[PDB]
């Protein structure tokens, strides 16, 4: 005599491409009794049965990114009621190789900025960025960058030692899997060297940055210039940058480690030499995806008593509820009112029993919780 | 779709018919006006021309050139023009130092320090510029050339200004107040008219040219923001930054066409 409760709900997947497995798995365990009857949405339609269903989970032999990558939910019912699992995605991580294995020599001359661009080839994972200089790693400084969103090269002020050749090194981290791509050989334009000018920031960091609690936020600013630009970090607001962030050596990267409410704010950086200056700016705005402080829990109560139910959940922006019966949206009606994360029926009856669902959500974040509702 | 085109290098003006065939048309421009063969129209009328731009007025560094965005209704009628033009922006063309031929028209083989350029459409016609290119329809253009000048010519202050604001690729500012009028000459009575083309890709073959044969002063100083313009190009996987100088398109030839002389 139970509703369905889940085992194992539907988690995130991750499925390297270049594995050796033939099939990947979508949990979607659940205990009732009687036994719950189970199914499957992708991208919000119906998973209709190469694949195969084992104890509700979902197995795909030969996945394929095309038809497999996407956003899964399970749906449990038995005869007590139905729930609705929270989304999971299924990914599939990977990282091509550079296409075109020739680079065009090119020529740049002394004093000039240029960058060097990456070019990644298709992948899916999050990717970080090396280069490799007349086969050394190449020195990073105030007149040599790197970007870790970009991938490209930056140097602000080329010089008679940065001839030789280039090659991107690009790593998934997900898969930790690393490609180099084809080398491009720089060599001097022997026309002048290059005047001097104001910094041009060649790199920079968003208008609006949504920094999410306790991760590491990055920004970047790096110029190209002549002379060189000095890059400075600051608060508009004029307060001082916590002690925890890092800077790159190049100054290029500002990273703000466990984010927190008071990190956030207008930050600036300001690129300057002895021709002008420039600066970029943008707003880090802080948020969290929504957490469970309070669930729902089972209830058994009788005929014609009434029903109090609260879930809380805090977030940032502040989550909004709304609630499920078996799985479909329930709003106040004659004897039950809902208001926000509350459920109120005055008066209980056996039309009452069911599965419920108090759902919790913001911009960035959905979360469930589930109880069932028997009546004696 | 938008193929990279620059004003020198491997992808010059001597190749942009190879991405924009367009380019290779027999319609093309800018030309070289012989006034001895040019023929001899209501009157040319301005309207809004002597208006104070307003502070939405501003100013892009294009890569290309560096462009006004007219924010106020200007509008041109007559001098052979079907209709009633609105004008959509400025833009302008440069040599390298020392007052260098910076114009794509030249008057009797004359070049000039800059062309300005206004682009107009009509906006009974059509609902804005770039519905007009997207269709080619007919599009309206006045070239001005400048002169060089003893003194700074005032008129020019905002917009040299301005330059000093947009040095870099991709920089924008808004612009103290200007009146439009006084970036043409001061006598609007000569100009010769001719059908060509768009002096950029994709060289479409839609304009009508407006070219006023007497020039607007301005000093070897405010020259000077001209040429304190930068642009980026690409090569293979780099990208550089580079001097914006010498942006203006060789001439082309006539053939069928004749120049009309008020
Ligand atoms: C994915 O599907 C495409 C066509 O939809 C197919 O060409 C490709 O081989 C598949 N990829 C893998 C790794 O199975
Ligand atoms: C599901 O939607 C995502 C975009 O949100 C898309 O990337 C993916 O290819 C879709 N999967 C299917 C099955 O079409
Ligand atoms: C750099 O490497 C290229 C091949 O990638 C080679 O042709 C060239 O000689 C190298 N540069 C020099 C001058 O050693
Ligand atoms: C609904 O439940 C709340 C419990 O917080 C109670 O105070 C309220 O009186 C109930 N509403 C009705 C209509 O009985």
């Amino acid at each position: 005599g139970s509703g369905p409760v889940f085992v194992q709900e539907p988690s995130h997947v991750m499925f390297p491409l270049d594995s050796e497995e033939k099939k990947v798995k979508l949990s979607c365990e659940v205990k009732g009794n009687p036994k719950p009857h189970i199914r499957w949405k992708l991208n919000g339609t119906d998973v209709d049965i190469r694949y195969s269903v084992v104890d509700g989970s979902l197995l795909i032999n030969n996945p394929n990114k095309t038809q497999d990558a996407g956003t899964y939910q399970c749906i449990a019912t038995n005869s007590f009621g139905t729930i609705v699992s929270r989304e999971a995605k299924l990914q599939f991580a990977y990282l091509e190789n550079f296409k075109t294995r020739t680079r065009s020599t090119v020529s740049v001359r002394r004093g000039q900025g240029m960058v060097l661009l990456c070019g990644p080839p298709p992948h899916s994972g999050e990717l970080s960025y090396a280069w490799i200089f007349n086969e050394y790693p190449s020195y990073q400084d105030n007149r040599r960058f790197v970007s870790q969103e970009t991938g490209n090269l930056y140097i602000a002020k080329v010089e008679k030692s940065d001839v030789g050749n280039y090659t991107c090194v690009v790593t998934n981290t997900v898969t930790n899997h690393k490609v180099l791509g084809p080398p491009t050989p720089l060599i001097l334009r022997n026309d002048g060297v290059m005047g001097e000018y104001e910094p041009k920031i060649e790199v920079q960091f968003p208008e609006t940055v949504p920094a999410e609690k306790g991760t590491t936020v990055k920004l970047e600013c790096f110029a190209l210039g002549n002379p060189v630009p000095t890059i400075l970090w600051r608060r508009a607001d004029g307060k001082p940058i916590a002690r925890k962030a890092r800077r790159h050596k190049s100054n290029g990267i500002l990273e703000i480690p466990n984010f927190q409410q008071e990190d956030a704010g207008s930050y600036e950086c300001v690129a300057e030499n002895s021709r002008g200056k420039n600066v970029a700016k943008g707003q880090l705005t802080f948020y969290a995806q929504p957490n469970w402080v309070q669930i729902i829990n089972d209830i058994h109560v009788a005929m014609e008593e009434s029903v109090f139910w609260e879930c809380k959940a805090n977030g940032r922006p502040k989550p909004t509820y709304r609630w499920l019966k078996n799985g479909d949206p329930l709003l106040t009606r004659d004897r039950i009112q809902i208001e926000q994360g509350t459920l109120n029926i005055t008066i209980v009856n056996l039309s009452d029993a069911g599965m419920y669902q108090c759902v919790a959500e913001n911009k960035h974040g959905v979360i469930f919780s589930s109880a069932e509702l028997s009546v004696i | 779709g938008d193929p990279y085109w620059a004003y020198s290098g491997a992808y010059g003006p001597e190749h942009w018919v190879t991405s924009s065939v367009s380019c290779g048309g027999s319609h093309q421009s800018p030309i070289d006006i012989l006034d001895h063969h040019a023929r001899v129209y209501q009157e040319l009328q301005l309207d809004g021309f002597d208006n104070e731009s307003s502070n939405k007025t501003w100013m892009k560094n294009t890569g290309k050139t560096v462009a006004i965005l007219l924010k106020d209704d200007y509008f041109v009628s007559g001098a052979g023009l079907p209709g009633r033009f609105k004008a959509e922006k400025v833009e302008f063309h440069w040599g390298h130092s020392n007052g260098s031929a910076g114009s794509e028209h030249s008057v009797n083989g004359r070049r000039f320090p800059v062309e300005m350029q206004i682009f107009f459409y009509n906006p009974d016609d059509f609902d804005s510029f770039q519905t007009a290119i997207s269709e080619n329809r007919i599009i309206g253009a006045m070239a001005i050339f400048f002169q060089v000048s003893p003194r700074d010519n005032s008129a020019l202050d905002p917009i040299i200004h301005g330059l000093k604001g947009v040095v870099h690729h991709e920089k924008e500012t808004f612009l103290d107040p200007f009146i439009l009028r006084d970036l043409l000459p001061a006598s609007l009575g000569s100009y010769y008219r001719y059908t060509g083309s768009l002096t950029t890709p994709p060289c479409s073959e839609i304009v009508e040219w407006i070219v006023f044969r007497r020039p607007v002063p301005i000093s070897y100083h405010q020259l000077e923001a001209f040429y304190s313009i930068f642009t980026t190009e690409q090569q293979d996987h780099v990208k550089s930054v580079e001097y914006l100088r010498n942006n203006f398109r060789p001439q082309q030839a006539l053939n069928d066409r004749v120049v009309s002389k008020s």
